[PDB]
């Protein structure tokens, strides 16, 4: 979902 | 419904950084309506949107969909994105401890 933005850590 | 769980992620050296093993979603300036993990599509609360298979996240106990409401004792309920993802990956920090709630 490009409205729902990750972050990988 | 909700059960709480307490995992203590030793996180791996790759390179020049420290990583967790996992990735997360949502904060506070984030649009929660997209968030596919929460009950309650106006809680704007950090989740674990995946695992890396083999990774510290994995062999700590975190799973998929996870909600994050504490690193290190820090409060994660409302913070932004950003805030989230710093706390989490504090270079000076080898050893996070994560309380979550798990559905």
């Amino acid at each position: 979902n490009s409205r729902f933005p990750t972050s990988i850590i | 419904t909700a059960v709480v769980q307490r995992v203590e992620i030793h996180k791996l050296r790759q390179g020049e950084n420290l990583i967790l093993g996992f990735s997360i979603g949502g904060g506070i300036d984030q649009d929660p309506s997209q968030n596919p993990f929460s009950e309650d599509k106006t809680d704007k609360g950090i989740y674990v949107t995946r695992v890396s298979e083999g990774g510290p996240a994995e062999i700590a106990g975190l799973q998929i969909g996870d909600k994050i409401m504490q690193v290190n004792g820090w409060d994660m309920t409302m913070v932004t994105h950003d805030q989230a993802r710093k706390r989490l990956t504090k270079r000076s920090e080898e050893v996070v401890r994560l309380l979550v709630t798990r559905q």
